[PDB]
């Protein structure tokens, strides 16, 4: 039947299961039939020249709507009360009473709200027309297109790069540190200096006159010459209007280290600077190795040397790293195993900063925008996270040789594997009947009525953190809350030139930069330590025992994603690797839970002026069932009432979508196959048994879905559920607010 | 092995992995695995004997 | 809770946490602690009917609670 | 100390005290139980925040709850792990763990007031840990 | 208030560009 | 209108509840995917993974499975 | 479709022929001197994969496997 | 040019699906 | 082929369209005494004196029966694969001999020569077309 | 049993696993030091 080319196995399928498992795997690209390591690069490089274009594309249609279906322009005069549009709505099912709900935000049609935050983006930018947003559009199908013809151009065969070529790591180091990351750093800067800087100040710059146009009255005269402290000498003024040159200054780069008074965001000269001092060391970062010419540093030299100066030694830190470089470098899931890691820490470290340090303008005011920007990525830094286990267990099932590392450090940790998955269980174990019993006695006790009777402790050293930084409030008198420390005034060189704008910020008490951290809040802390030791602990053990284990030793041989070993040895119902990613799926979810309610209700306190109510509340669960989602949900339930219909009809309607994915799900997860295959042959009978229905036939033998891919089918309901659910409560519970 | 001495098997895979066993009986033919092992502690399966090979067994005391 | 604590037999397998429990077995006969009755995983018919247990005592303890202290006060 | 106040000079925790619902039947255990509380340091809202720190200021907040517990639970598990020890030198070794054999355990239940003398006796020289290669592991 | 009518065909005419070459780039990798 | 909707409903998770429990009564003995059913027994697991999956097949687990359904009708 | 492969470890107790539901296994002479009756697979293109022949095995690990793989509809238990 | 939705919209509701699962259907089935 | 069918009124549970269109299997089996024997798919049926002869629609069902009949004294049950075009096998007892007992004719087949640890790791067979189980 | 399951080659002093953690631990009390503002 030859659908699946890239397998001969399930195309000689007569079953149904032919097409579900070819949807599967056709990205496998390592199991694809008669493909040798050459065409497997050669054909990942094309790939991600497809990808990028979808990003590009897809960046391409928020510059458009908003040009076409937006309003930016009025949106600019009046940031704060106006609402920004993602797009308009045509839908042929709407009625005349909701065409009025949904046109909102001064429009003359139905249109939706955005709520990424992407209109106070460009703004800060330099973007003040329509126009602008538009070039940018085309400007980006252009740049997405040159992608697509690069990657049908390196399938070509004169132009397929070769093997060594994609394994030519030292050279890749060099290039995206110095190129990728650097250059494209010191370019952001140019465009802050050259058009963000003079239109925040006023002085519209444009393709038309950045030519002519100086960004500097001084010139390149004091870079060149080295006189570099001009260009920090006249700084824009606490009381400068943000687009406008009331109170401007002429200074491009400075190092003011605080929040702009008017916008509650970071100072955009600070950027300037900032990504300046940045791709200089990334450039200087990128010639530390051995690309062509000799100079520079040999990562398989590093790795593999065993003698220091004078002493013989196993290794670095006298660590033997023998055989690490052509493993990373030979195994695709061990770089994509780590880089995935790499990026969901950076995913999470986004988040934790631009609720506190926003960078762009307004973003502050706009509570909405902040919090779903978190929810966004933090939940991106967990499939990253728990995505780059997945494929750390499949190079130990897959690509792991070890005859190459033969005392390796990677070998050490399976010899002692029994100890890291033994002592993460008392860690999971040992917060949680504390976190909880905490959680508990205290909630017990005030349904008693005396909490005062509660386990309240405080973060005591998590505000040696905030006092380390400032925040006299708690007044610990610490290095920077110190006025007379060694760390306050600088000794050898009193240039504590972010200092005084810095302490500013923290000690407002407007902004949410290191806000005030409570009882409440220590319990919490815990809850996610929970959670993360836990879903490690379900992850380390998948990937270090997928080679093996006492009830299936032989578990290399069958795969990473097998269904099952059989009913003998006590039943074997989990055993795969696989298995464990997908009962990980399940905590990394509620942890986000833990975050993001903590984030959401510690918030609401905050832009509702109500932070009693979080402090007090926070201790016994029931505050968290009560104050926090039977509070907050009264907007969301009524947005269809039978009276009449709001503009939070959508979120209802997807609050009560998502409980049905969530719940559909736990069909496949409980109910399993060989309950539903008798059930399908019932069916097969009748139909083949009809009077009339007997004509037509299947052509694929009807059967009931795999052990495996039920699980996979039943993770994303759990997970589609899970998202739409909190994402309408949370921006419907936020909006219909306003704060 | 002699009847009736204790050893400890080496042999990957097996769930007595790095346990000592007594040895109940020796086969003296050409039959690979000749040596039958007792352990007190039982597979996952309950069978609770098994038989190895000479060099799998280490002489951990006498008989 | 108990409801969803019933979700952890229901969706997992034995397969998993016999292998848990043998990576504990191991810190036990490391300190000496070791059972003299090995241990095991639950049975598979078990951990269904334990789920189950949990499943509905837990979803009819809630609408117990609700419909007394609700009618109660009216 | 952080945004917080002594108890005894906080309002709302004076406030909470003359309302202080007795628990027990003794009609003045809820303002002996404000009494006692009030060394403690509370908050804005009156309850009461522990110190964990290691003060000893505050040292009954945990420290002495600390000592407390890690001397109740070593016993549990020293006698734990003696009485196991003992039976399987015996021959019927999981009967016994089924049914106690309470001639063995009492005796050891009797000892473990001074289970820190026999742990650090075990680690020194001992059989505290067992080596790594006798132990059984996964290939 | 919005942008021109003229504006909008001139993108929909550089999309098929895209389009064009992602058949193209599609086609390829199967074979 | 609304009770001829509610008494529909109850009618639903009757059936289903039915059709999970008479399923397990006359497919004890033998199926079609399973024709030795009766001597694994009323209470075992499966039969194995092979067949595509045999999870679920006893009559057992029918109850298991209709129990849930007792609770989403009353 | 699915493979059954037979390991040095067999001691010829005849449980997993018995066991099995479609007659995939054979016993054969072992002309070694083992003894008269190690296991074969002959008949491997009538295999389900049920895994009971592998319960029935007496040995420490098994001296006999069962690696799943192609499927057709006689190893899918397909009576249509 | 608010009518570009109105002919975009269903185009993509039912004559993308219906061109694309009516080729892929015969796609699988092919021999 | 030849024998007597089961005397039972029928049932659902029986062939479908695989035997028409694709194999069908065949049960042979000679009993001294008719007695009540349940049948593969539901239900119940006589069996008579001599060459009683059984369709059915997989080889599960007939070594399943074969069981039953073992219980019943009979050991005598032979199984035919009967192909669309007509053409049938002699199968399950492939010899005279059952599989369970040994025969000098029978050879080996797909065995490993080595414990199943002795076997490569994946990764040293890996875009070579070999698996670790050969 | 190409590579033996449990390590080997360490004495009981552990010179440069005490140098190294007792650094970190150093560290950990000069930062408890300025908390509890001895310093
Ligand atoms: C934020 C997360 C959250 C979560 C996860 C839950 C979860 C739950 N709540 Mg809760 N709620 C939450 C927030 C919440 N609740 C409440 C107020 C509340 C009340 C009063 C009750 C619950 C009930 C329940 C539980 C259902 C009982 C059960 O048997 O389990 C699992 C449940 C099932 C398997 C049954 C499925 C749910 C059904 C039957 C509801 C559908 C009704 C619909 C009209 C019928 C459709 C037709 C038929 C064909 C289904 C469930 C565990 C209890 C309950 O019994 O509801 C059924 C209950 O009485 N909740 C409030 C306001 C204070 C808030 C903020
Ligand atoms: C019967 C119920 C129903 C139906 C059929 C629709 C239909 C629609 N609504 Mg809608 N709506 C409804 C109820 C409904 N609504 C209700 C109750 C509300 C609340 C009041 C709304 C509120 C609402 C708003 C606010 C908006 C819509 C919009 C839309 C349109 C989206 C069309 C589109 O972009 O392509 C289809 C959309 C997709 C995302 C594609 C499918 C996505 C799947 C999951 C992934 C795709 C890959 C797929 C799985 C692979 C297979 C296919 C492949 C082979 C091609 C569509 C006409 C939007 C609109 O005006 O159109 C622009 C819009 O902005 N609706
Ligand atoms: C970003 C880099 C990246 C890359 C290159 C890969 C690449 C790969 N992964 Mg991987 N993975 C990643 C990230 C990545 N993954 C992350 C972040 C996770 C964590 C979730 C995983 C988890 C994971 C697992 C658990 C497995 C893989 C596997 C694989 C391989 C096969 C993929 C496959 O079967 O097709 C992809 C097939 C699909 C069906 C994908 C689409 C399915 C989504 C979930 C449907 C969602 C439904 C719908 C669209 C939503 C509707 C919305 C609603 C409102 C209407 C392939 C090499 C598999 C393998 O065998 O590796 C060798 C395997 O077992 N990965
Ligand atoms: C980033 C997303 C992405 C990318 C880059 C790829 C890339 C690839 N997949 Mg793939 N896949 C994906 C997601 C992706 N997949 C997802 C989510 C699934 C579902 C789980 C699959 C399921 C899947 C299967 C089942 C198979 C592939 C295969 C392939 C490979 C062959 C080319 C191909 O898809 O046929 C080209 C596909 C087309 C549909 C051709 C048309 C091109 C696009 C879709 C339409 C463009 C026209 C435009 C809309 C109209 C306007 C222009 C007009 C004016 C001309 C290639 C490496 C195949 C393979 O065997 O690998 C070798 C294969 O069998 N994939
Ligand atoms: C995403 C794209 C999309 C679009 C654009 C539409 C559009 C429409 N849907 Mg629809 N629908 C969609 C997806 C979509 N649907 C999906 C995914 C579902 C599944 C839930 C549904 C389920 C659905 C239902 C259940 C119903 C609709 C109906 C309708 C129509 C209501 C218009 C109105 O106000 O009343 C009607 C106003 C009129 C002026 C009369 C309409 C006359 C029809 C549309 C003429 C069609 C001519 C036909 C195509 C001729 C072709 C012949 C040619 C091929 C030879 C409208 C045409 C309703 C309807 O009855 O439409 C007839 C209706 O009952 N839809
Ligand atoms: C200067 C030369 C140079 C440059 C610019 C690149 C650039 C690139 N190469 Mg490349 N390459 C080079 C030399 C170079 N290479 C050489 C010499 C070799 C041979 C050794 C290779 C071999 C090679 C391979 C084999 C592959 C690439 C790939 C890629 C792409 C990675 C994907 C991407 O866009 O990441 C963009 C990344 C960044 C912009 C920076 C890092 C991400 C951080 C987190 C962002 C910065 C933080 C900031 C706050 C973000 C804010 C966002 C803003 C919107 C608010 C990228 C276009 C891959 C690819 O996509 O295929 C086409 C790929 O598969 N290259
Ligand atoms: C609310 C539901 C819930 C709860 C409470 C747990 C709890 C736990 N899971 Mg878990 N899990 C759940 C849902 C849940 N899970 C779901 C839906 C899935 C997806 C399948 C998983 C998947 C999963 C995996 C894959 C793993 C866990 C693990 C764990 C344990 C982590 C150790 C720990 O932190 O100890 C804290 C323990 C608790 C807070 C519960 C202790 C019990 C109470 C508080 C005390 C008992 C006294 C009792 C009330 C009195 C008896 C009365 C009488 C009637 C008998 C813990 C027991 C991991 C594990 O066991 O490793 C150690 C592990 O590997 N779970
Ligand atoms: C800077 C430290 C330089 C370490 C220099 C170095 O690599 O030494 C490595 C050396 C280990 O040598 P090895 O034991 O690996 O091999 C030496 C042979 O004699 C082995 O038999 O350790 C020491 O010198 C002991 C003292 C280290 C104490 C480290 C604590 C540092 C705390 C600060
Ligand atoms: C040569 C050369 C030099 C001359 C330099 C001159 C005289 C000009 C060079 C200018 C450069 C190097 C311009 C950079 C062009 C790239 C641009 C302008 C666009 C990048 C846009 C991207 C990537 C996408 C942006 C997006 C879009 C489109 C949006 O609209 C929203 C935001 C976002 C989504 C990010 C000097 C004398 C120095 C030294 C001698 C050699
Ligand atoms: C219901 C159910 C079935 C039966 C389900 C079947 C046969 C699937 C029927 C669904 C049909 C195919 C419609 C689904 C259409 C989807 C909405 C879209 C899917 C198409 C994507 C490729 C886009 C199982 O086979 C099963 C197996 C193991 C554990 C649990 C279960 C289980 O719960
Ligand atoms: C958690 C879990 C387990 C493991 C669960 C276990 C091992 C439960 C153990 C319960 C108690 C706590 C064991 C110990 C009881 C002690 C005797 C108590 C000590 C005595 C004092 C309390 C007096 C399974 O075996 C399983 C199997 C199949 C599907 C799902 C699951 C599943 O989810
Ligand atoms: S999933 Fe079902 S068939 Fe597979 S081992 Fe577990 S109980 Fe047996
Ligand atoms: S059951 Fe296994 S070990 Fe025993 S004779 Fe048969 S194949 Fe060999
Ligand atoms: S899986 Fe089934 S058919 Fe195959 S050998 Fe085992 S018992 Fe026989």
């Amino acid at each position: 039947t030859k659908f699946p080319k890239f397998s001969q196995d399930l195309a000689q399928d007569p079953t149904t299961r032919r097409i579900w498992y070819a949807m599967a795997m056709g990205n496998d690209f390592e199991s694809h039939d008669g493909m040798t390591e050459e065409n497997l690069y050669q054909k990942i490089f094309a790939t991600h020249f497809g990808h990028l274009a979808i990003i590009f594309l897809w960046a391409s249609s928020l510059l458009f709507h908003v040009a076409w279906q937006g309003n930016f322009e009025q949106w600019i005069k009046d940031p704060l009360h106006v609402r920004p549009i993602a797009h308009a709505i045509w839908d042929p099912h709407f009625g005349k009473p909701a065409i009025e709900a949904f046109t909102q935000a001064g429009a003359n049609g139905p249109v939706n709200i955005a709520y990424s935050g992407v209109y106070h983006w460009w703004y800060t930018i330099g973007m003040r027309t329509n126009t602008e947003l538009y070039t940018g559009s085309v400007f980006l199908l252009l740049f997405a297109s040159l992608f697509l013809f690069a990657g049908w151009l390196h399938l070509q065969p004169k132009f397929r790069p070769s093997l060594a070529w994609f394994k030519s790591a030292e050279s890749r180091l060099n290039h995206h540190l110095a190129g990728l990351f650097g250059v494209s750093s010191l370019a952001w800067a140019g465009h802050l200096i050259h058009v963000a800087i003079p239109e925040s100040r006023g002085q519209h710059v444009g393709w038309d006159n950045f030519l002519s146009t100086a960004p500097h009255p001084a010139g390149l005269q004091p870079f060149f010459t080295g006189n570099w402290g001009v260009y920090a000498q006249n700084p824009d003024t606490a009381g400068h209007i943000f687009s406008t040159s009331q109170g401007a200054g002429t200074a491009i780069l400075t190092f003011l280290g605080g929040f702009h008074p008017q916008t509650e965001s970071l100072w955009l000269t600070d950027m300037a600077h900032h990504h300046l001092a940045i791709a200089v060391l990334f450039i200087v970062a990128g010639h530390m190795y051995r690309t062509n010419f000799g100079i520079g540093h040999s990562i398989k030299e590093m790795m593999n040397a065993k003698t220091f100066f004078g002493k013989p030694v196993e290794g670095p830190f006298n660590m033997p790293h023998q055989g690490i470089y052509d493993t990373y470098n030979n195994s695709l899931h061990f770089q994509l195993g780590w880089h995935l890691a790499c990026l969901g820490v950076v995913t999470s470290w986004v988040a934790q900063h631009m609720y506190s340090l926003p960078s762009y303008a307004f973003i502050a005011k706009d509570y909405t925008t902040q919090a779903a920007l978190y929810t966004h990525h933090q939940y991106i830094a967990i499939f990253l996270m728990v995505g780059a286990f997945a494929h750390g267990a499949i190079f130990l099932v897959r690509d792991y040789d070890p005859e190459q590392n033969k005392g390796n450090v990677l070998e050490r940790v399976l010899q002692h594997k029994e100890a890291i998955i033994s002592h993460l269980s008392w860690v999971s174990l040992f917060l949680g009947f504390h976190t909880l019993g905490l959680y508990v006695h205290n909630d017990v006790v005030v349904a008693f009525g005396t909490p005062e009777k509660q386990i309240l402790i405080e973060p005591v050293f998590a505000q040696f953190i905030q006092a380390a930084h400032g925040k006299v409030l708690y007044g610990l008198d610490t290095l920077l809350s110190n006025p007379d420390s060694v760390a306050y005034t600088a000794y050898p060189n009193y240039a504590n030139v972010w200092l005084p704008g810095w302490l500013d910020a923290i000690n407002s008490g407007t902004n949410s930069l290191f806000l005030t951290i409570g009882p409440g809040d220590f319990l919490v802390h815990h809850a996610i330590a929970l959670g993360l030791h836990t879903t490690t602990l379900i992850l380390v053990k998948g990937a270090l025992d997928a080679r093996g284990s006492k009830l299936m030793p032989d578990k290399k041989d069958f795969g990473y994603a097998f269904p099952c070993d059989g009913p003998g040895r006590g039943g074997t119902c989990d055993i795969s690797a696989w298995d464990s990613f997908y009962l990980s799926l399940f905590w990394a979810l509620n942890t986000v839970g833990w975050v993001t309610f903590y984030w959401h209700w510690k918030h609401l306190g905050i832009w509702q002026g109500n932070v009693a109510q979080f402090n007090e509340n926070s201790t016994y669960l029931m505050g968290w069932f009560r104050d926090y989602l039977w509070a907050n949900s009264a907007q969301l339930i009524n947005g269809y009432n039978p009276y009449g219909v709001n503009n939070l009809s959508v979120w209802a309607w997807m609050f009560l979508f998502g409980h049905l994915v969530w719940a559909t799900g736990f069909m496949f997860l409980i109910s399993w196959r060989g309950y539903w295959q008798e059930l399908i042959e019932t069916l097969v009978w009748a139909h083949e048994r009809t009077p009339i229905a007997n004509l037509v036939r299947w052509k694929d033998k009807p059967v009931a879905l795999s052990i495996v891919q039920a699980r996979v089918v039943g993770l994303a309901h759990f997970t589609v559920g899970y998202v739409l659910t909190y994402a309408a409560f949370l921006i419907a519970s936020t909006a219909g607010k306003f704060g | 092995v002699q009847r009736g001495s204790k050893v400890r098997i080496l042999r990957p895979e097996s769930y007595w992995f790095q346990d000592v066993g007594t040895v109940a009986s020796v086969d003296q033919s050409g039959i690979k695995y000749p040596v039958i092992v007792r352990f007190d502690k039982v597979n996952y399966a309950g069978i609770n004997t098994n038989n190895f090979a000479v060099d799998e067994l280490i002489e951990v005391e006498a008989p | 809770f108990v409801w969803a604590f019933s979700l952890m037999f229901l969706f997992s397998g034995r397969g998993y946490w016999q292998e848990l429990i043998e990576s504990i077995v191991w810190a036990h006969n490391k300190l000496k602690v070791a059972p003299a009755i090995q241990p095991r995983a639950l049975s598979i018919t078990q951990g269904r009917a334990v789920g189950v247990a949990h499943y509905l005592l837990g979803g009819i303890a809630t609408t117990w609670a609700f419909f007394h202290a609700h009618i109660l006060s009216v | 100390g952080a945004d917080l106040t002594p108890c005894a000079e906080n309002p709302a925790f004076q406030a909470l005290a003359k309302n202080a619902r007795n628990t027990t039947a003794d009609p003045q255990s809820g303002q002996k139980r404000f009494e006692r509380y009030s060394q403690a340091l509370c908050g804005p809202e009156g309850y009461p925040h522990l110190i964990v720190d290691g003060r000893l200021d505050r040292a009954g907040d945990f420290l002495i709850p600390s000592i407390l517990f890690l001397y109740i639970a070593g016993w549990i598990g020293w006698v734990g792990r003696a009485y196991l020890q003992a039976i399987k030198k015996d021959s019927d070794t999981e009967q016994k763990e089924i049914q106690l054999d309470l001639g063995i355990a009492l005796p050891i239940i009797a000892t473990g007031f001074a289970w820190p003398a026999a742990a650090v006796k075990e680690l020194l020289s001992g059989e505290l840990t067992a080596k790594d290669s006798e132990i059984t592991v996964s290939p | 208030s919005s942008i021109s009518d003229t504006q909008v065909y001139i993108a929909l005419v550089v999309a098929l560009i895209p389009g064009l070459l992602a058949w193209r780039l599609a086609t390829e990798l199967y074979k | 209108t609304a009770d001829f909707l509610i008494h529909h409903i109850h009618a639903f998770t009757i059936h289903v509840t039915v059709l999970i429990l008479l399923k397990g009564v006359l497919f004890a003995r033998s199926s079609r995917l399973i024709p030795d059913k009766a001597n694994l027994g009323f209470r075992f697991p499966c039969d194995g993974p092979g067949r595509g999956g045999t999870c679920q097949v006893s009559g057992w687990d029918h109850v298991f499975l209709g129990l849930f359904w007792m609770y989403n009708s009353l | 479709s699915h493979t059954v492969k037979i390991y040095d470890t067999c001691i010829g107790c005849t449980q997993c022929v018995r066991a099995c539901p479609t007659d995939v296994l054979e016993m054969v002479p072992w002309d070694g001197c083992k003894a008269a009756q190690v296991a074969s697979s002959p008949r491997t293109e009538d295999c389900v994969g049920c895994k009971r022949c592998e319960t029935a095995c007496p040995t420490d690990f098994l001296s006999i496997r069962v690696y799943l793989g192609a499927e057709t509809t006689r190893s899918m238990g397909l009576a249509y | 040019a608010s009518f570009l939705s109105s002919i975009f919209v269903p185009v993509i509701g039912w004559v993308v699906p219906i061109a694309t699962f009516s080729f892929l259907f015969l796609y699988i089935e092919r021999e | 082929l030849s024998g007597k069918t089961p005397l039972f009124a029928g049932s659902t549970g029986g062939l479908l369209t695989k035997a028409v269109e694709e194999e069908k299997y065949a049960i042979t089996w000679t009993s001294p005494k008719a007695q009540v024997f349940e049948l593969p798919t539901g239900g119940a049926a006589t069996m008579h004196e001599g060459e009683n002869l059984l369709y059915i629609a997989r080889k599960e069902y007939g070594i399943a029966l074969g069981g039953q009949l073992r219980k019943f004294k009979i050991t005598n049950y032979k199984i035919y694969r009967i192909l669309p075009s007509g053409e049938t096998t002699f199968i399950h007892p492939a010899d005279g001999v059952f599989p369970e007992k040994v025969n000098a004719g029978r050879e080996k087949v797909r065995f490993n020569a080595r414990s199943i640890g002795e076997n490569p790791n994946p990764s040293q067979v890996k875009f070579s077309g070999k698996a670790t189980y050969d | 049993k190409i590579s033996p399951v449990a390590n080997t080659g360490a004495k009981p002093p552990y010179t440069f696993r005490t140098g190294w953690a007792l650094l970190l631990l150093a560290v950990n009390f000069l930062v408890a030091a300025y908390y509890f503002h001895i310093i």
